[PDB]
């Protein structure tokens, strides 16, 4: 109704549907310590909240009450839950609520808050229908927004609407191969759809990612995500993958190239490979590679690595 | 010289391989902006240059403990958590908290406790997890007997209950939802005030556990991107749940090395996600309890002076890019500066300044002496000598039944 900004926007204090109710200001103590010099609004409706909260006030007043509240400060907790309570005690019109939300998360996409309600509204309604789409144009102003990307998550769980978000994937990496959050949501539909150990999958996988790093060899998120499909398997158990590795390293290297042939011959030494020293010394030829030259910032790391390698292969 | 300056740095900056995206194009220009703060100090130099702007962040501190600005209007709901940010922040600064701002301290907190247990965010606020971490974490601080007996034991552990989930997990507050932070705030404060029985974390380690994701990191809920916070907050809580054992170790520390930005030289909370003074911590955090955990496990090849990271390369980032002039710390240059991050950065700092396993103690101070801060508790994050008083004191105390 009347916007905290509207030139005619009238205090709770001189609300005459207010009258009856005795504001309850908030009480910091004698000598008040971080202590925000609020503005007369804000002082204002949340004095009226605290009255309205105290009494428990399960009328239509308060949960309007509540709009200017969550403007004032959304994070908010109290009154996002008192809101609800409010939204159940009065059957309130859950679909009009869902507009409210709608409008309300486009504008502070970042807000916990804000999601949580919208979580909420929807396991009332049981109807995800608007769902993927909304997170969708929401992912469009940020498509790394973790929140938006947990909400799509629980939705396609709750819901089970596994059916087309790995094609959103595909969508969503041609726009930013490099978006991180997205390598995540397709590991998630395949191991949550087809599995991994469905060899298949697994092959189908590896050879997508492998174009992915042919195509952009420094980014980082494909090759964290051949890792990931591959580590707890053991990299060495890939013969043709260590092969046409080694083929990259002409025209495609960098140290995420180099980082993960190391793992390779650290799980060769742990499976008790053939030429154990011969294998050795390509692997701590390579940490003091990366340590002092191609990854020097984990020059730390790669010291300790090199320094396990031996604690456990030599002599 | 120092890190970001010598000559081959030059080499550390983004290769996009030609192929631009959102991603590549807002990584350069943070390091372009970088660059030109990094040509500042190789330029020019005849007095030490690195110096940690003490004289300044403390009155933005001290001031802050007061009163705050109607900025601050949207942390009306976490209240507590500035007077932890502030009071670690000051601890960290060396700088004593004087009896009377004690008290008063204690007295808000005193406001922001409900009735049914634990700490809102601000006085006749629903209690959350959140704060109570914060109230609880900030009492220590001051770490006087009138501080301790704020907290009512009795009523916190059966707060704690009410959120507790049958999967292991727990609520952030009543009527909210789950994710690793909130297992940290509970894993944290029942530690500290000795309320924890047999079966208020069961199964939590577990639930925790599979928060660890693909990447090696932990998200909030399984299944989640693995990020810096949750990841933190979930180790530290195994930590204190001395189930560090069931996460895959290997994968969480190739992960953790791999968020330090080479040419910014400071940490991100996300691959292919820009560099954060706050991860300062967060991220660097997690190294000091990895160590711990490896050693306890008889690792070997643990190195006896050093974390694993480049300590010397986040210090520069903190101390060249993330320092205000008006005061207090921040997230990256073209930001506003905020508490939050003057909590963060600084914590960040001492833990690359102070390396410690068993009886090896071997600092690492970049620019001039006077920067080194107060050591902090990887855990916590408040000095570790406040959490040895705090748990000796409740330690006095039985468990609640
Ligand atoms: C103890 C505790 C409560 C820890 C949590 C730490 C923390 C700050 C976690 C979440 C970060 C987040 C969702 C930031 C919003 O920016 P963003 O998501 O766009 O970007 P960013 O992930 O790089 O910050
Ligand atoms: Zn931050």
């Amino acid at each position: 109704f009347l916007s905290l900004d509207s030139p005619t926007y009238v205090l709770y204090r001189d609300r005459a549907e207010w009258a009856d109710i005795d504001p309850v200001p908030q009480n910091d103590g004698p000598s008040p310590v971080v202590q925000i010099i609020y503005s007369e609004k804000f002082r204002d409706v949340y004095d009226y909240f605290r009255a309205v909260l105290q009494r428990d006030e399960r009328s239509e007043r308060a949960f309007k009450l509540t709009r200017d509240a969550i403007e004032l400060n959304a994070a908010n907790y109290t009154v996002w839950h008192f809101r609800r309570v409010l939204l159940r005690s009065l059957q309130k019109d859950l679909q009009e609520e869902m507009n409210y939300i709608i409008a309300i998360i486009e504008e502070q996409p970042k807000n916990y808050q804000v999601w949580h309600h919208r979580r909420v509204l929807v396991e009332w309604l049981k109807d995800p229908s608007q769902e993927l789409e909304f997170i969708a144009d929401i992912l469009n102003q940020d498509a790394k927004n973790y929140h938006a990307w947990q909400h799509r998550q629980w939705v396609i769980q709750e819901f089970r609407l596994w059916d087309n978000e790995l094609q959103y994937v595909d969508q969503l990496l041609k726009e930013d191969v490099r978006n991180n959050s997205v390598w995540n949501q397709r590991h998630f539909v395949i191991s949550n759809t087809t599995g991994y150990s469905d060899r298949a999958v697994l092959e189908r996988e590896v050879q997508y990612t492998l174009e992915m790093i042919k195509l952009v060899p420094h980014n980082e998120s494909a090759w964290n995500y051949l890792k990931g499909i591959l580590q707890d398997r053991g990299l060495s158990r890939y013969p043709n993958l260590l092969n046409q590795l080694l083929d990259l390293q002409p025209s495609h290297s960098s140290p995420y190239l180099i980082a993960f042939l190391v793992d390779i011959y650290e799980d060769m030494l742990e499976n008790q490979c053939d030429n154990k020293e011969d294998i050795l010394n390509k692997a701590l030829e390579l940490c003091e590679i990366l340590a002092k030259e191609k990854d020097t910032i984990r020059k730390e790391y790669w010291r300790y690595i090199g320094r396990s390698l031996q604690s456990k292969h030599s002599r | 010289p120092l890190y970001s300056l010598r000559p081959e740095h030059a080499r550390e900056r983004l290769q996009d391989d030609s192929v631009e995206t959102v991603t590549s194009i807002e990584q350069a220009k943070v390091e372009e902006k970088i660059q030109e703060v990094f040509s500042s100090y190789k330029f020019n130099h005849l007095v030490p240059r690195l110096v940690l702007q003490r004289e300044k962040h403390f009155h933005y501190l001290k001031r802050g403990l007061r009163q705050l600005t109607d900025a601050y209007e949207c942390l009306d709901a976490s209240r507590p958590w500035l007077c932890y940010w502030i009071l670690h922040s000051l601890e960290l600064l060396d700088e004593p908290i004087p009896q009377i701002v004690a008290t008063d301290v204690c007295q808000f907190l005193e406001l922001c406790q409900s009735p049914d247990g634990g700490f809102g965010g601000g006085p006749g606020q629903y209690p959350h997890l959140a704060p109570t971490y914060a109230a609880v974490n900030a009492l220590c601080i001051i770490g006087t007997e009138e501080a301790y007996n704020v907290i009512n034991r009795e009523k916190l552990l059966q707060y704690l209950y009410s959120l507790k989930q049958p999967d292991g997990s727990f609520l952030m507050h009543v009527g909210g939802e789950v994710d690793v932070r909130s297992a940290y705030c509970a894993a944290s404060v029942a530690s500290l005030t000795n309320i924890i029985t047999p079966d208020l974390f069961e199964g939590t380690a577990e639930w925790i556990a599979r928060c660890q994701n693909w990447e090696g990191g932990i998200g909030g809920v399984p299944g989640m991107e693995a990020h810096g916070g949750y990841t933190f907050c979930g180790l530290a809580a195994l930590v204190i749940l001395k189930k560090e054992r069931s996460l895959n170790l290997k994968s969480l520390l190739q992960w953790v090395t791999s968020r330090q930005m080479r040419f910014e030289g400071g940490f991100q909370g996300r691959c292919n996600k820009l560099v954060d003074g706050c991860y300062s911590f967060w991220q660097a955090g997690l190294l000091p309890l990895l160590h711990r955990a490896l050693h306890a496990q008889g690792d070997p090849a643990l190195s006896m002076s050093h974390w694993m990271f480049h300590q010397q390369a986040l210090q520069e980032y903190i101390l060249m890019c993330c320092q205000c002039p008006a005061g207090g710390l921040l997230d990256k240059p073209g930001k506003s500066r905020d508490f939050y991050h003057t909590c963060y950065c600084l914590s960040g700092l001492s833990i690359a300044q102070h390396f410690g396993s068993g009886a090896m103690l071997h600092d690492v101070v970049m620019g001039v002496p006077e920067n080194v801060l107060q050591p902090t508790h990887p855990v916590y994050n408040i000095g570790p000598d406040k959490v040895i008083q705090a748990t000796t004191h409740f330690l006095q105390k039985p468990v609640p039944g």
